[PDB]
């Protein structure tokens, strides 16, 4: 759904051994490439099978770039120790998210470049792709350095250019697979509680992509705070699961309906609990 | 295509 | 620094049916930093054949992984996930409930 996007999520973790560097690329929220410095032969690898349309030169070039990034994160973690007046030791985490959302003219809609240190927002490039916002005092040092050295122009050129150009290539190559959806298979289960009341649980299983909406109604009217939802979770086969439950009075089960919305469904599913047939 | 960060480190 | 404690869900890939082969999942998410220890347990004992997905992180910077093993649900065997992380003083054990 929505605009097409590309993202690269990068992490460098220092450990009590040099930092571990991990880079994961996404197209439309689906992992498509991955580099991990802790692998036996560290290289960018296809994570979506349609990426095998690329030749061996693509993987070698991406791998060489990852080697540069690994060094950049290593130097940056070292500068970060100095900013917080620390000597080397323990574990520290530096993360980066970057990428683009594709506009209706196939040009950049929104560009992203954000950093976190120790799980806290550190610095980000603003929407204008020209200015920075620093979150703390150490980040103000990075901000002044990047402003004085013309860093934003380098990132803007990537976001507006290369990022959008390659995203279009990936969308073309992965078209068949990328448009694919797996509709949720839905059902309602009935469970006992403490005094005879009933838990109705609406299950949505085996769906793809992960985005979904589960709702409960009592006589067609939406239920809000009485609804328990679990966070969407991976089934392990590339598909997802979710459930939403309501506590109802016994014998009043038929007055309730669940409705599931998903991009795989031509029409949202409306279902109710019915006692299953038994022997 | 992954990004190569600018020459200025954090 | 903001450390985040893991969110845990323990569940099966398919609706559980006693005696039918399935997959037991332990989905660990929303944690920071990335180091985490996860074991799948059968009757309180560590399962040796356990695989896991590769490390990823969400738009809120928090990490997530999936641990899983093939299993067959039964009436008598109890399954669980044991998680440890720097935010905890001791491992957290979450029992598998086939209805959740
Ligand atoms: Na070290
Ligand atoms: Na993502
Ligand atoms: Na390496
Ligand atoms: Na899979
Ligand atoms: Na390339
Ligand atoms: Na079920
Ligand atoms: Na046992
Ligand atoms: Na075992």
């Amino acid at each position: 759904m929505g605009p097409h996007s590309m993202r690269y999520f990068e992490t460098a973790v220092s450990r009590p051994e040099e930092p571990r560097y991990i880079s994961v690329g996404y197209v439309d929220n689906k992992e498509f490439v991955r580099f991990d410095s802790d692998a036996e032969n560290p290289r960018y690898e296809p994570r979506a099978p349609w990426m095998e349309q690329e030749g061996p030169e693509y993987w070698e070039r991406e791998t060489q770039k990852a080697k540069g990034q690994e060094q950049w994160f290593r130097v940056s973690l070292r500068n970060l120790l100095g900013y917080y007046n620390q000597s080397a030791g323990g574990s520290h985490t530096l993360q980066q998210m970057s990428g683009c959302d594709l506009g209706s003219d196939w040009r950049l809609l929104r560009g992203y470049l954000q950093f976190a240190y120790e799980g806290r927002d550190y610095i980000a490039l603003n929407e204008d792709l020209k200015t920075w916002t620093a979150a703390d005092m150490a980040a103000q040092i990075t901000r002044r350095k990047w402003e004085q050295s013309g860093a934003a122009e380098h990132y803007k050129a990537y976001l507006e250019g290369e990022c959008v150009e390659w995203l279009h290539r990936y969308l073309k190559n992965g078209n068949a697979t990328l448009l694919r959806t797996d509709s949720p298979k839905a059902h309602v289960t009935h469970h006992p509680r403490s005094k005879g009341e009933v838990t109705l649980r609406c299950w949505a299983l085996g769906f793809y992509p992960a985005d979904i909406t589960l709702t409960w109604q009592l006589n067609g009217e939406e239920l809000t705070q009485d609804m328990e939802l679990v966070e969407t979770r991976p089934a392990g086969d590339g598909t997802f699961q979710k459930w939403a439950s309501v506590v109802v009075p016994l014998g009043k089960e038929q007055n309730y309906t669940c409705r599931v919305y998903h991009e795989g469904l031509p029409e949202p599913l409306t279902l109710r609990w019915e006692p299953p047939s038994t022997d | 295509s992954s990004l190569c960060n600018f020459r200025a480190y954090v | 620094m903001i450390q985040r404690t893991p969110k845990i869900q323990v569940y099966s890939r398919h609706p559980a049916e006693n005696g039918k082969s399935n997959f037991l999942n332990c989905y660990v998410s929303g944690f920071h930093p990335s180091d985490i220890e996860v074991d799948l347990l059968k009757n309180g004992e560590r399962i040796e054949k356990v695989e896991h997905s590769d490390l990823s992180f969400s738009k809120d910077w928090s990490f997530y992984l999936l641990y899983y093993t093939e299993f067959t649900p039964t009436e008598k065997d109890e399954y669980a996930c044991r998680v440890n992380h720097v935010t905890l003083s001791q491992p957290k054990i979450v029992k598998w409930d086939r209805d959740m």
